[PDB]
């Protein structure tokens, strides 16, 4: 386990119908402890977060306590087919590329 | 001056193919005979993508991959079956991490 | 619960040391279902969450599933203490004002 | 023309106040004679800032809330200790909503 951090994890996209390449990729998950005060090499909190924590702190049971996020994507580009032709296309918000808490 | 430090891939996308990879890499001159080749900016691997018919195979894409994925650490092109647009067609596709490694496969039985 | 929502939350501020005003305010907070597919008047789901959303369906148990939290903040104009000065400021991030699955 | 449809708020700020709040109100004609009022954007809330010292209590703030928040539904200003700069002053806040609520209040024992 540990802190909120960027995990590798791979996506299959063989099941999606007209996907030609990839078939598998990296797209990641964030994954970790959401700590107060925080230990991660993330960017530092957001306020909304620290004041959330804060409450959390003084015995408040959060009915959604933070969460450890994507807060930043890339996309891919993707060959699929559409028809019956080959379309190579750049489909954003693929690959998650920083965490954070929120 | 020097051998090429990042990997080359055979280029090719046949005039039915929407959109291009060629932003994936820089287009070498090949003495301006075919076929192109292309030395990837974002990654060690080539693919290949063939259209198998009734009795032949045509080459649709080759070209550079966007990034290092499994498979492509074979070290030559082996593809396996990834559509089936009609009855009659089947798109193949192949990812390999050698220097025009996408040219071409052994045989598609 | 429900779907992915944004619902109210108040924050209290006296527990901070400087600040004047606000002393509680409504800084609101996600909360609810990421299903799939979705129902919720959030935005569309991006194609990172979607893909988790379509692992978990066929049977794989994510380390982090997908998650409700904000992805739009809002600032507020902070009256604070600082040495014996008053500073009115405005302070970002205070505010969830968006809600969505990643 | 017809009276006002948004809330009004006594607006003061002295000069040891770093920052300002008209940003959250536009600044009304009062006949150039003080003190000034504010119309508020984004409430209907007025706000006042108090400094008790020994035996004297000047105000610091009086002007717009950024948004109708816990308290504003009062209909005069009741102030409330909430901070203590030095062992010899402290400051008051008070929130109300109704116009000119934030001019003054009734005391503070
Ligand atoms: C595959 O080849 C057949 C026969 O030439 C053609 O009709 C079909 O459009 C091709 N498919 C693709 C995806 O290019
Ligand atoms: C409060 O009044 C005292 C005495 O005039 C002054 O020294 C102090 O700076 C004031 N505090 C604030 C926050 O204005």
């Amino acid at each position: 386990d540990g802190p909120c951090a960027l995990r590798e994890l791979s996506v299959d996209l063989r099941a999606e119908r007209s996907v030609l390449i990839p078939e598998t990729y990296q797209a990641n998950n964030c994954q970790g402890v959401c700590g107060w005060p925080q230990s991660d090499r993330n960017p530092r909190y957001g306020n909304h977060v620290v004041l959330l924590l804060k409450m959390q702190a003084r015995g408040a049971a959060l009915a959604r306590p933070p969460c450890c996020v994507p807060t930043a994507y890339a996309g891919k580009l993707l060959i699929s087919l559409s028809e019956e032709r080959i379309s190579a296309h750049h489909v954003p918000n693929m690959v998650a590329t920083e965490c954070g808490c929120r | 001056h020097m051998p090429p430090n990042r990997r080359t891939c055979v280029f090719f996308e046949a005039p039915g193919v929407r959109g291009s990879t060629k932003t994936l890499g820089e287009l070498l001159d090949t003495g301006t005979e075919l076929p192109r080749a292309i030395r990837c900016l974002y990654s060690r691997c080539c693919f290949g993508i063939w259209n198998l018919t009734q009795d032949r195979a045509q080459v649709e894409m080759q070209g550079c991959r966007d990034s290092d994925e499994p498979g492509c650490e074979s070290l030559h092109c082996d593809p396996s079956p990834r559509a089936h647009p009609s009855p009659g067609s089947t798109l193949f596709t192949c990812s390999c991490g050698t220097d025009f490694c996408n040219a071409n496969y052994s045989h598609l039985p």
